[PDB]
């Protein structure tokens, strides 16, 4: 980060195109109380509602330990100007439920044996609730791949092939029957936020947060492994 | 019908007796008019080792109508010689060839 | 298919893509030019919402520094002032038209400062010159 | 041999219109006059239909189905009548799955209609008619929607159906003029 | 439990054995995760041999 | 016509992957290449014949000497390329040689291929990507390219055949 | 005339035969100047009896007229012609001076003096002298900048010139401050020429336009002040070749990347050569086409911002390699792209979502929708559309009519300078008519390996 | 994009039916080649680059 919403909103387009700072969630500035604050219980909605990651790790299936990753797919992994509604209660315990905005991005991830681990980073309809130091909570992943998409032979789920165009001979291809049937299918995650700063004056928060999901499966011709994504976020409640 | 000896891959279509298209496998499954589920049709088989066995599953009517356009159904043995799939010349074929360039 | 109830869609406004394709209509009809000068009342109401727009949108904007936004702004909704203001002047007799032409040359004037001083990003200056423009644009209203 | 001479020298040219006139049993209606015959029968009682020369999606088919109602107020509703002869614009049958990764579409939906228009009328005869217009999408996005344009009416225990298809690629580069020609010269 | 000699190496043992153990690979003759092979890896090693 | 006939040669033979027809092709565009360069290198390496500055006229048809300098032009392409000719015969067959042997081949490649004998696919390749939905190259897109041109063509240009192709069976891509 | 029998130069190379006589020379050069002002007022005549006001410029395959339509001569707001007289005075006026320069340069080529380095000294020269050579070129440069300052005060005092990103829509404007800064001028000039920077093309304002002219006219004039008081020294006499074909082969050079410059800036500028008078560019027509299909399927009732399409990717919106918010789909190339209409909709970090889901305007979609139908797409026989299209359209965008003709020129001089370059180089050595049979140079070499 | 001769649909009879041509069946061929060079680049109709 290292810039705040007024500090951001102050430039240009042509002085930010090119220098990746609208890959970045903005900071608080030092009027922000720490934890949950003084903010007024009740319902309030939510706007510019962001979260940038900082660091991706893979489990391979057949693993019982994470291992570090190197991104390949350059600044394309920040989700952005997502809006929904929070509710603040007296006691302490807040709920975060996310409607619309950009809510995902595809990531591809190199790991230590040199595989392409490609996944898709989203908090769709995240429902999470707790105290303001934990919120664990849930989202849907859609499948990587959408239902009109055609592998490299012309196989699609619902556009395409059947069966494998080249091999004529072989009528049935009872060898191949795996790889024929295409099926995108959504799973779902688990996430886990928190809450260090909040400014009740103009309704700002930050935190950080830790997810974990699955990658993709190339239309269920494949196993899934296990990512773990860690980073900021930041929100504006009005 | 049958798939003539230009084409190396050819559609599925089925037609009825006076040649007007009553089903087919789609390619585009978003929208269909005459795909095989919406028009429900099943294969016998007369003589034969099936003799007798009907099939009405859509995917087992799609696999034989697929095999029916190289003309009558075999079976075959692809583990004895590890065949892989593509046919092959004979030895008429061979003959015209090589003599042609000669 | 699975049917779905969107005929509220044209009274929307599903029809104007459309409509700027069609060939066969004159130029005129397709970029909207034709429709403003036909009805005089969409002239008046467009430039009733850009000087509202202009007076609270741009001192919110100059008082926070937000200088993209303001020339954004300046050029989002008021993108049809000046066919606008011509269209309502040129239904005038000669002497009101000449005044009302003098009255917004000059208020387009105002406007091109007010935008050099947004873009080289001096807040006081800015200020200054939005109050000239405000100015300017009142004088012209009233003038038509 | 003919003894025809060459239209040399000749100023006028004989049909301008775009469109061919065509006379059936118990309707009429003007057929582009770049469009050929077809021999598909998609649709139950086809007894017409043309497709473009350079692109077969759009096309126009006319329907005579047996009915036991002489009118087609009798039918249902508008809206009714639309929702029970919603096989005109196909089916996913063939798609058997589930999905959640389509643009704009509600969850293992690969296609959706959108009713831009609806109309009843009746013709200078006095018979009633029941006018559609429809823009269906598809989950890739073949051609950007097809604009579906549909007359029915009951004529003599029989109901008498016309539907028109054009890309929207085409409808909006200047094909929907014969399109529209061709809707609403349907006269039963 | 298939370790260097299971696998019918012979000069990858003699890189190793003079402290070579990370490859541009990524993978580490130990299990592990290479931590900035440099110059001086199995292919380095090979490269410079070749030139 | 013949541009249809090229591109059903594309489209149901897979022509361009024939090697008879890359020596074909090599050996059209050598003779090309040799028809320039010996063109510009006779041209620039001539002899001072003459006082004008139009060149084509110091040249008589029955003179003894040659009117170019084949030193010059040997040491030229020698230090320039690596290798140059030194003897004109063997230039000249060279000239000759490489456009008919080109020739030839393309015409035994089109032989085979009267009787379908087309190299059209690589097994390996095709089994490989049927097993692994990630495995792509340019000859499957080549391959997708070949079955859209049969498909979209099939109906008109053999109309003995009567193909009747509904639109929803004709092979097609997202969108376009 | 002459002939081949006392020159040694044959029909085809029969202008060769001129390159001593400076009478006869200067009747040529003044001839093909009269016939470059006749094509030009000849063809504004004709673009100017051609035009209807029922359609955009652009439409009726028109490049005169966009020209000075973009000097501020009879066009309104919003870019919509007004008037057409000024046109047809520009035409009246080059067609006249033409005739003027005609009888000039028919004049000094038929019975002018020969050889004018004996009764006009001041004019006569000698192709090896380099002092009057510079001097020439001084003059000349005076002329070119004055030529420049003479633009600059059109865009001050006499009116000012078309800006297609003035507050309100596009409109006349008098440019009050332009930009001087020595930071800002050589920014421009020294940056690179891939995507994003895009080199002097990358120009995006008016004032930047009128600070270059006003840099390039005082360089010119200090140029030729300084060429008229000086000589070459010796570091320029010992690397260049002083004869008229080398000359020529320089001019040649420069004018081929002047081309060049030309072809890149009429297809990729909106600035100096605005939408509306050219037509949409390359990357914009696809812009527009997201932008259209956005509203469109909007206006159905679709979650636009998180829609996903077939990839994965984002079906309207997704994100720059570098992160800012762009449009999706094969449009993801030219998110370089800036113009007027969607400018006003883009924040400091990209596109914004609330802007484009709450403030889009009519005249906007109607641009985004012109703009679409009206791509930079045709045929040879001027067919709108794709390869793959019908007779139905007759159109070809400006932008590809001047794109191509100039490029191929270009190239074309290029060759030219190459072989004028090789020439000059070979006949001031002295071997341009062969090699010495007497004295042949590679018989005097030691052999090669 | 000043692409080739466009001869589609150039023939035309005197009641305005379309004669095809050579012309029309490269025209096809290319139809066929155009649809299939990206399968799941494009989201929309026209290919404009
Ligand atoms: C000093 C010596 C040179 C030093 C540097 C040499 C580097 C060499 C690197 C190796 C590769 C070769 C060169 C590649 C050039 C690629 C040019 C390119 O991608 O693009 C060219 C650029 C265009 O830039 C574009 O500029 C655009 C301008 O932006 C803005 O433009 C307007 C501004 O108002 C609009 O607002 C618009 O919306 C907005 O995008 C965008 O930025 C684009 O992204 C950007 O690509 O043009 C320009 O730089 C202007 C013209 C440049 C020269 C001519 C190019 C064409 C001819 C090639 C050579 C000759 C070939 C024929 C002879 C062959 C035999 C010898
Ligand atoms: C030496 C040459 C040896 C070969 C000669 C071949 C024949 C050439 C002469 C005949 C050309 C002709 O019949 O030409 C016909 C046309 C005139 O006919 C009219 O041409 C018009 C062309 O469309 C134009 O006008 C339309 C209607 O307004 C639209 O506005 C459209 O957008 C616009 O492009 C329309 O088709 C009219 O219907 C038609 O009557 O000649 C013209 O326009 C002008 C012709 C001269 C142009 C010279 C400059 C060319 C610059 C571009 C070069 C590009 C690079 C090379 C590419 C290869
Ligand atoms: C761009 C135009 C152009 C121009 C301006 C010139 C100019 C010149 N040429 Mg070149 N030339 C050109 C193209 C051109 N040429 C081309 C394309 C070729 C190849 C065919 C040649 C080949 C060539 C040769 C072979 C020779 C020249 C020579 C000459 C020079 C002598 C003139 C003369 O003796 O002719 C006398 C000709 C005539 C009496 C005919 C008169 C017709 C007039 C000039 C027509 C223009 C009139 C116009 C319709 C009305 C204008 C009047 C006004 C009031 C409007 C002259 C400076 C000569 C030279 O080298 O001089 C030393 C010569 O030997 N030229
Ligand atoms: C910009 C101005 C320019 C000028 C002033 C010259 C000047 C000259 N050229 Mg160069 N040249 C130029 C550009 C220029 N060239 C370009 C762009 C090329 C392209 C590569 C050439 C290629 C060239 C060649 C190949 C030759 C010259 C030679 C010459 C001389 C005789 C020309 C002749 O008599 O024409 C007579 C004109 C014609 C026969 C008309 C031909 C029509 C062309 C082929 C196409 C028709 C044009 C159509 C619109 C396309 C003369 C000194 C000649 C030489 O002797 O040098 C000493 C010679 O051999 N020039
Ligand atoms: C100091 C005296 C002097 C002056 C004022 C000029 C001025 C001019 N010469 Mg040059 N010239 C001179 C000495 C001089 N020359 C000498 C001694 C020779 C050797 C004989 C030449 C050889 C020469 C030739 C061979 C040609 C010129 C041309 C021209 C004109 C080029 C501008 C133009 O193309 O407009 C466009 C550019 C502008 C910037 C617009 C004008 C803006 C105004 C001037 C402000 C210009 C009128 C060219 C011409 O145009 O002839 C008619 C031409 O072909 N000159
Ligand atoms: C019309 C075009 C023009 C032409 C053809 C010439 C031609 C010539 N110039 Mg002149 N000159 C011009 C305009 C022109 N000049 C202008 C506008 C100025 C004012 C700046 C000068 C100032 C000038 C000087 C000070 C000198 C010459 C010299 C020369 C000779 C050397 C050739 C050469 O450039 O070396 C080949 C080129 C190079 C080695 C590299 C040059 C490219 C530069 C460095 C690029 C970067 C530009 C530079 C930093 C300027 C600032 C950028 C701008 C934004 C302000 C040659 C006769 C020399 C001489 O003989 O004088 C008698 C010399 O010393 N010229
Ligand atoms: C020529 C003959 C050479 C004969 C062999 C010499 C040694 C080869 C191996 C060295 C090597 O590869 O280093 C390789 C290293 C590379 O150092 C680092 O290595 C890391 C590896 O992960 C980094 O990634 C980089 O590769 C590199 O920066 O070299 C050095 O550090 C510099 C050494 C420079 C030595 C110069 C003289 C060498 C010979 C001296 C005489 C013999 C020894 C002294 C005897 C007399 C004592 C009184
Ligand atoms: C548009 C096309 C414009 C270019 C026309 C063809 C130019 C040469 C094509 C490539 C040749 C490669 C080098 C081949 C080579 O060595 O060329 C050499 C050849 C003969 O040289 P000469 O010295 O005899 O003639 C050139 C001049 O010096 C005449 O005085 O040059 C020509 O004949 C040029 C003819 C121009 C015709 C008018 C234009
Ligand atoms: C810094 C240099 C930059 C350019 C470097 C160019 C390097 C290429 C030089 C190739 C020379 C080979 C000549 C063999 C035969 C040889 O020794 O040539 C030498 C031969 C000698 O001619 P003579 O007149 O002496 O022959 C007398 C007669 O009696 C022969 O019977 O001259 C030629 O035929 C010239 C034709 C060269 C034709 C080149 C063919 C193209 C190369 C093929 C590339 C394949 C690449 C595969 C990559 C996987
Ligand atoms: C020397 C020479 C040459 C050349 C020449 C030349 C290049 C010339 C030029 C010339 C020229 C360049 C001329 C011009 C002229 C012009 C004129 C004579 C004009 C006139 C005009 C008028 C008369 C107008 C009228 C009008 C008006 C006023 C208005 C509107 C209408 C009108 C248009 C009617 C040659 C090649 C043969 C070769 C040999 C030598
Ligand atoms: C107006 C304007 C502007 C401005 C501009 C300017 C200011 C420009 C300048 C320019 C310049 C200032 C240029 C320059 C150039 C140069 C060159 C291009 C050079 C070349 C050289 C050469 C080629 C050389 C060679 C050689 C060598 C190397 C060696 C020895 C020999 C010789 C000498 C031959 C701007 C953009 C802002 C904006 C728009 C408008
Ligand atoms: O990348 Mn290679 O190909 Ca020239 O068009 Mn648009 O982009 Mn894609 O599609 Mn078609
Ligand atoms: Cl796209």
């Amino acid at each position: 980060g290292n810039f705040t919403f007024d500090e951001l909103q102050a430039k240009s387009y042509l002085e930010v195109k090119g220098s990746t700072l609208a890959n970045q969630c903005p900071i608080l500035g030092a009027d922000a109380q720490q934890g949950l604050g003084d903010v007024k219980p009740g319902t309030f909605q939510l706007d510019k509602f962001c979260m940038e990651p900082s660091s991706f790790k893979v489990k391979m299936p057949g693993s019982k330990e994470f291992e570090p990753s190197t991104l390949l797919t350059r600044n394309t992994y920040s989700l952005d100007q997502m809006t929904g509604s929070v509710t603040v209660k007296g006691d302490g315990s807040v709920a975060l439920k996310q409607q619309d905005g950009i809510d995902f991005a595809p990531v591809t991830v190199k790991i230590r044996g040199g595989e392409m681990v490609p996944f898709m980073f989203t908090v769709k309809n995240l429902n999470i609730e707790g105290k303001a130091d934990g919120l664990t909570g849930d989202f849907t992943v859609p499948s990587y791949r959408g239902a009109t998409f055609m592998d490299p032979q012309g196989r699609g789920a619902a556009s395409g092939w059947e069966y494998v165009k080249g091999l004529a001979a072989a009528g049935a291809q009872e060898e191949l029957a795996a790889e024929n049937v295409k099926s995108a299918a959504a799973t779902v995650g688990e996430a886990a936020f928190a809450i260090a700063s909040t400014d009740a004056a103009t309704g700002e928060i930050a935190g950080v947060f830790v997810t974990r999901q699955l990658a993709d499966d190339d239309l269920g011709s494949k196993d899934p492994a296990t990512i773990e994504i860690e980073g900021i976020w930041y929100g504006q409640l009005s | 019908r049958r798939m003539p000896t230009f084409f190396e891959t050819f559609p599925v279509v089925l037609l009825d007796k006076d040649g007007v298209v009553r089903a087919d496998v789609p390619f585009r499954r978003s929208e269909s008019k005459y795909s095989i589920e919406q028009v429900g049709v099943s294969v016998t088989f007369y003589g034969g080792e099936l003799d007798g066995v009907t099939f009405s599953d859509p995917a087992t009517v799609k696999k034989y109508a697929r095999r029916a356009q190289l003309g009558e159904i075999f079976e075959f043995d692809r583990a004895t010689l590890q065949s892989d799939g593509v046919f092959r010349t004979s030895p008429r074929g061979w003959f015209t060839f090589a003599h042609l360039c000669f | 298919l699975d049917l779905f109830d969107d005929r509220k869609a044209r009274q929307a406004g599903f029809d104007i893509i459309y409509e700027a394709r069609d060939l066969d209509l004159p130029q005129g009809v397709r970029d909207g030019l034709a429709q403003a000068r036909e009805n005089l009342d969409v002239a008046k109401a467009r430039i009733k919402e850009a000087e509202k727009r202009i007076d609270a949108d741009l001192d919110a904007y100059i008082a926070k520094a937000y200088w993209t936004e303001g020339r954004n702004e300046l050029r989002r909704q008021v993108g049809t002032l000046r066919f606008d203001l011509n269209a309502v002047a040129d239904t005038l007799p000669k002497a009101a038209k000449k005044e009302a032409q003098a009255a917004k040359n000059e208020f387009l004037a105002a406007v091109e400062a007010l935008d050099l001083q947004l873009r080289k990003k001096n807040g006081d200056k800015a200020a200054a010159a939005l109050a000239d423009t405000k100015a300017k644009l009142d004088a012209v209203i009233a003038k038509l | 041999a003919y003894g025809d001479a060459a239209r040399v020298f000749a100023g006028n040219i004989t049909n301008k219109s775009g469109f061919i006139p065509y006379a059936g049993e118990g309707f009429a209606l003007l057929i582009p006059s770049k469009w050929n015959p077809s021999k598909e029968q998609d649709f139950p009682g086809v007894v017409l239909r043309y497709e473009d020369n350079g692109d077969a999606v759009n096309n126009l088919v006319v329907l005579v189905q047996k009915v036991g109602k002489n009118n087609i107020d009798e039918l249902g509703s508008p809206d009714k009548f639309l929702q029970d002869n919603a096989y005109l614009f196909g089916e996913s049958a063939a798609f058997t799955g589930e999905t959640l990764s389509e643009g704009g579409f509600l969850p293992n939906k690969v296609a959706a209609a959108s009713v831009l228009d609806v109309q009843e009328a009746t013709d200078k005869k006095g018979k009633k008619y029941y006018k559609y217009e429809v823009l269906t999408r598809s989950a890739d996005g073949d051609e950007g929607g097809r604009h579906q344009l549909i007359a029915a009416t009951v004529s003599n225990g029989n109901l008498y159906l016309i539907k028109v298809q054009c890309g929207d690629k085409r409808w909006f580069k200047g094909a929907k003029r014969e399109a529209i020609g061709a809707w609403d010269s349907f006269t039963v | 439990l298939n370790p260097m000699w299971r696998q019918g190496m012979f000069v990858l043992p003699f890189m190793t054995r003079l402290g070579i153990t990370q490859s541009w690979g990524g993978w580490t003759i130990s299990g592990e995760t290479a931590s900035n092979p440099g110059i001086w890896s199995y292919e380095g090693v090979a490269a410079a041999h070749i030139i | 016509a013949i541009f249809r006939f090229i591109l059903f040669f594309q489209g149901f033979h897979n022509w361009t992957l024939n090697p008879f027809h890359m020596m074909g092709v090599a050996g059209v565009l050598g003779a090309a290449l040799l028809c320039a360069i010996h063109g510009a290198t006779v041209e620039n390496t001539l002899f001072e014949d003459g006082d004008g500055a139009n060149t084509f006229r110091a040249f008589n048809p029955t003179q003894a000497e040659e009117t170019y300098s084949m030193v010059t032009a040997n040491r030229f392409w020698s230090q320039i390329f690596g290798v140059a000719f030194s003897n004109k015969r063997w230039l000249h067959f060279f000239m000759l040689f490489v456009p008919v042997t080109g020739l030839w081949m393309s015409a035994i490649g089109v032989v085979g291929l009267a009787l379908n004998l087309r190299a059209y696919d690589f097994v390996s390749q095709e089994i490989r990507a049927a097993e692994d939905p990630e495995f792509e190259t340019f000859y499957t897109k080549n391959i997708l390219l070949n079955e859209g041109i049969r498909a979209w063509m099939a109906a008109q240009d053999q109309p003995h055949e009567k193909l009747v192709f509904p639109e929803e069976v004709l092979p097609r891509g997202n969108a376009l | 005339g002459r002939d081949q029998e006392s020159t040694g130069f044959a029909w085809w190379a029969g202008n060769a035969r001129l390159i001593n006589l400076s009478g006869k020379l200067l009747g040529a050069h003044v001839a093909h100047a009269g016939l470059i002002v006749f094509w030009a007022g000849a063809m504004n005549l004709f673009e100017v009896a051609h035009f209807v006001p029922e359609k955009p410029m652009y439409e009726q395959g028109l490049i005169l007229l966009p020209h000075l339509a973009t000097l501020g001569y009879g066009v309104g707001p919003g870019g919509e012609v007004i008037d057409t007289y000024p046109y047809f005075v520009s035409g009246v006026l080059h067609l006249i001076s033409s005739a003027v320069l005609g009888f000039g340069g028919v004049y000094h080529s038929l019975v002018g003096p020969e050889t004018l380095e004996e009764s006009f000294p001041f004019f006569g020269y000698v192709w090896k002298d380099k002092n009057k050579m510079t001097t020439i070129l001084g003059i000349h440069l005076i002329v070119l900048g004055l030529g420049a300052w003479l633009l600059v005060w059109k865009a001050m005092y006499f009116g000012g010139i078309y800006d297609t990103w003035a507050p309100g829509g596009g409109d006349v404007r008098i440019i009050t401050n332009p930009t001087v800064s020595p930071g800002v001028i050589f920014g421009y000039l020294f940056r690179s020429p891939f995507g994003g920077d895009g080199w002097i093309v990358s120009v995006d304002n008016m004032e930047d336009v009128i600070g270059g002219h006003i840099w390039i006219g005082t360089l010119c004039i200090f140029g030729g002040i300084w060429h008229i008081l000086t000589k070459p020294w010796a570091w320029a006499r010992r690397a260049f070749v002083w004869s008229g074909e080398a000359y020529l082969s320089y001019s040649l050079g420069a004018i081929s990347i002047m081309g060049f410059t030309a072809c890149c800036m009429a297809w990729f500028n909106t600035t100096a050569y605005p939408s509306e008078f050219y037509g949409p560019t390359g990357p914009e027509a696809s812009q527009s086409q997201t932008f259209t299909f956005l509203v469109r399927d909007q206006r159905l009732g679709a979650n636009v911002a998180s829609a996903q399409g077939p990839t994965g990717l984002g079906k309207y919106l997704m994100r720059s390699p570098t992160g800012e918010i762009i449009f999706g789909g094969e449009t993801m190339r030219f998110w370089d792209f800036r113009g007027p209409w969607l400018e006003p909709l883009r924040g400091p970090n990209g596109l914004d979502l609330n802007k484009l889901k709450n403030d889009i305007q009519p005249w906007q979609e109607r641009r985004a929708a012109e703009y679409m139908t009206h791509a930079p797409l045709g045929s040879l026989n001027s067919v709108g559309g794709v390869a793959t299209e019908i007779n139905a359209v007759n159109y070809v965008s400006p932008r590809s009519w001047l794109a191509t003709s100039h490029f191929c020129l270009g190239f074309f001089f290029f060759v030219g300078h190459l072989w004028h370059a090789g020439r000059a180089r070979a006949a001031a050595a002295g071997f341009e008519k062969g090699i010495d049979r007497d004295n042949e140079p590679v018989l005097s070499m030691r052999p090669l390996d | 994009n000043l692409n080739g001769f466009n001869f589609n649909q150039s023939v035309v009879d005197s009641q305005g039916r379309v004669i095809n041509t050579w012309a029309d069946i490269i025209n096809r061929a290319n139809l066929g080649m155009e649809v299939m060079h990206e399968r799941n680049a494009h989201n929309f109709p026209l290919d404009l680059a």
